[PDB]
């Protein structure tokens, strides 16, 4: 089949500003089929471009489409507010009709650093066995970030999940959340919790604990 | 044009299921129709088309002989079916116009596929140098979705509600947090109002220092 590889995987751009998006065949595509699509969070996709150059019915003539064989672009020449999405490029030449991986288009802002929060469980989960510790780190930007659980100054792998809010629409940043699972047998072994936060915007990585029943 | 698709199904593993994808405003049977499955948090994969006149079909190696396309020309309606479901197929799954390149798209349906059983969230306060953090953890819950809203509503801004996550045990669970300022903890009460439709619950927990 034929593989397409989007670059890059995101695009950190400003509003106005021009978004250029690259879509590489691993072997030629016939005829110009190649297609663009925008994925809105919480939106099915929707067409914008086909036949590698052609704009789909309605929309407007920001989004532009080029290239042939296994080089192609998709530009939105003026970003909007709107256009901060998810975009697709697909070969509808050879069957299978496979997709591309994705590039993401955010908003670039200046560098925040999060402000760390950790929470104890409940007393009411107590009750019922099991422990949750979370820890919240709020408003960053860029994305990327390191978290890592600390019990008793050990680190913590495969007992925790995360989760990520997309980007925030006042302030173009980032929210992220990390919890810790125990049993409450497993967590009353142990006495200092800690969540420890690496970001760009950070001088030293920053430290939120609490000393179980303390 | 209208691609109007079935509602979300929530299905045990080795169970069948046909979901369907029923059209208005062009001529069904002339031109191709297919599906795109989407995973929460990953990308869209083609799994195949299918020419309603006749029937002819197109698949990705991947779904073949995993998945069945139809098409009943006769109530304008394409379906997708599975004889066996695999957890792994739990996805979005949207069906489009093909022309070959897909123009109009179903809103979708989501499909859950589990051994896990319909179960309400239990919700936890996560209780609170000028602003301060609390929140409500919603965990524990089968299917998805829950909803969360702070004093009903009223309380929006500082509000980060994160994606769930789906736990080992096969239940989902979330947090709902808010900032706010210092001042306001001894003053203001904060309340997380939680909604689990598919099990008929709904909890307001009352988030105290
Ligand atoms: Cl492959
Ligand atoms: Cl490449
Ligand atoms: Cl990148
Ligand atoms: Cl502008
Ligand atoms: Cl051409
Ligand atoms: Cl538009
Ligand atoms: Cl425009
Ligand atoms: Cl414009
Ligand atoms: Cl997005
Ligand atoms: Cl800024
Ligand atoms: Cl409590
Ligand atoms: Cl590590
Ligand atoms: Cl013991
Ligand atoms: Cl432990
Ligand atoms: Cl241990
Ligand atoms: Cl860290
Ligand atoms: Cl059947
Ligand atoms: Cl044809
Ligand atoms: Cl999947
Ligand atoms: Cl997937
Ligand atoms: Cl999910
Ligand atoms: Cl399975
Ligand atoms: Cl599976
Ligand atoms: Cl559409
Ligand atoms: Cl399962
Ligand atoms: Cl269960
Ligand atoms: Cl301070
Ligand atoms: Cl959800
Ligand atoms: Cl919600
Ligand atoms: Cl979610
Ligand atoms: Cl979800
Ligand atoms: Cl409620
Ligand atoms: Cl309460
Ligand atoms: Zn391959
Ligand atoms: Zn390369
Ligand atoms: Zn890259
Ligand atoms: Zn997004
Ligand atoms: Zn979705
Ligand atoms: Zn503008
Ligand atoms: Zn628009
Ligand atoms: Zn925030
Ligand atoms: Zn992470
Ligand atoms: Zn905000
Ligand atoms: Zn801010
Ligand atoms: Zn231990
Ligand atoms: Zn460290
Ligand atoms: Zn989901
Ligand atoms: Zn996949
Ligand atoms: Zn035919
Ligand atoms: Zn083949
Ligand atoms: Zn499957
Ligand atoms: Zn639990
Ligand atoms: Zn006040
Ligand atoms: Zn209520």
């Amino acid at each position: 089949e034929i593989v397409l590889t989007q670059s890059p995987g995101t695009l950190s751009l400003s509003p106005g500003e021009r978004a250029t998006l690259s879509c590489r065949a691993s072997q030629s595509v016939s005829s110009s089929y190649l297609a663009w699509y925008q994925q809105k969070p919480g939106q099915a996709p929707r067409l914008l471009i086909y036949g590698a150059s052609s704009r789909a019915t309605g929309i407007p003539d920001r989004f532009s489409g080029s290239g042939s064989g296994t080089d192609f672009t998709l530009t939105i020449s003026r970003l909007e507010p709107e256009d901060f999405a998810v975009y697709y490029c697909q070969q509808y030449d050879s069957s299978p009709l496979t997709f591309g991986g994705g590039t993401k288009v955010e908003i670039k802002r200046t560098v925040a650093a999060p402000s760390v929060f950790i929470f104890p469980p409940s007393d009411e989960q107590l009750k019922s066995g099991t422990a949750s510790v979370v820890c919240l780190l709020n408003n960053f930007y860029p994305r990327e970030a390191k978290v890592q659980w600390k019990v008793d100054n050990a680190l913590q792998s495969g007992n925790s999940q995360e989760s990520v809010t997309e980007q925030d629409s006042k302030d173009s940043t980032y929210s992220l959340s990390s919890t810790l699972t125990l049993s409450k047998a497993d967590y009353e072994k142990h006495k200092v919790y800690a969540c420890e936060v690496t970001h760009q915007g950070l001088s030293s990585p920053v430290t939120k604990s609490f000393n179980r029943g303390e | 044009v209208q691609l109007v698709q079935s509602g979300a199904e929530v299905k045990k593993p080795g169970e069948s299921l046909k979901i369907s994808c029923k059209v208005s405003g062009y001529s069904f049977s002339t031109y191709w129709i297919g599906w795109v499955r989407q995973m929460p948090g990953k990308g869209l994969e083609w799994m195949g088309i299918i020419y309603p006149g006749d029937s002819d079909t197109r698949y990705s190696p991947s779904f073949q002989g995993q998945v069945t396309i139809s098409a009943d020309k006769s109530i304008s309606t394409a379906y997708l079916q599975w004889s066996s479901l695999k957890a792994s197929d739990t996805a979005m799954y949207y069906c489009a116009r093909s022309r070959w390149y897909f123009d109009l798209w179903g809103r979708g349906t989501l499909v859950t596929v589990s051994s896990a059983s319909t179960k309400g969230p239990s919700v936890f306060p996560l209780a609170p140098g000028g602003t301060a953090a609390l929140g409500c953890l919603v965990k524990d819950y089968f299917p998805e979705p829950v909803t969360v809203s702070w004093n009903s509503g009223a309380l929006t801004s500082g509000v980060h509600t994160f994606p769930a996550v789906l736990q080992s045990s096969g239940l989902y669970s979330l947090s709902s947090v808010v900032t706010v300022p210092s001042s306001s903890l001894g003053t203001q009460t904060y309340i997380c109002n939680v909604n689990h439709k598919p099990s008929n619950t709904k909890v307001d927990k009352r988030v105290e220092p």
